[PDB]
């Protein structure tokens, strides 16, 4: 596992761990998946922590979220809001915002820059899926 | 700030809410 890897990885565990205790509850990944338009039953999120929550304490911590990440189009439509095919800053700063972030347009426009591979200003599909693969 | 952490960090929690 690359050091940016681990590091996009603590990010993401960031961001389901609303209150920063170094632990992601039930709750959290409800609240979190409600908040991108989702509705887990409390039956699939208890499989979910289940599934790789290895000292069986009911959380799950770093090391184990680790251990977990060691569909695409999906994740793209909840970016691209009004559904054009392109992701702009505005729709960008959005989905940041709604995860709680609270970030500079200017990070906004060196985050659109990072994935934008054309450099039209603006992340389509295929620049979306490159950044993942 | 780490523009390309942030973004795929962001991109993986959507990718693991859906
Ligand atoms: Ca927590
Ligand atoms: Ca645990
Ligand atoms: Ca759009
Ligand atoms: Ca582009």
């Amino acid at each position: 596992l690359t050091e940016e890897q681990i590091a996009e990885f603590k990010e993401a565990f960031s961001l389901f761990d609303k209150d920063g205790d170094g632990t992601i509850t039930t709750k959290e990944l409800g609240t979190v998946m409600r908040s991108l338009g989702q509705n887990p039953t409390e039956a699939e999120l208890q499989d979910m922590i289940n599934e790789v929550d290895a000292d069986g304490n009911g959380t799950i911590d770093f090391p184990e979220f680790l251990t977990m990440m060691a569909e695409i189009r999906e994740a793209f439509r909840v970016f691209d809001k009004d559904g054009n095919g392109y992701i702009s800053a505005a729709e960008l700063r959005h989905v940041m915002t709604n995860l709680g972030e609270k970030l500079t347009d200017e990070e906004v426009d060196e985050m659109i820059r990072e994935a934008d591979i054309d450099g039209d200003g603006q992340v389509n599909y295929e620049e979306f899926v490159q950044m993942m693969t | 700030f780490n523009a390309r952490r942030k973004l795929k960090g962001a991109i993986l929690t959507t990718m693991l809410a859906t």
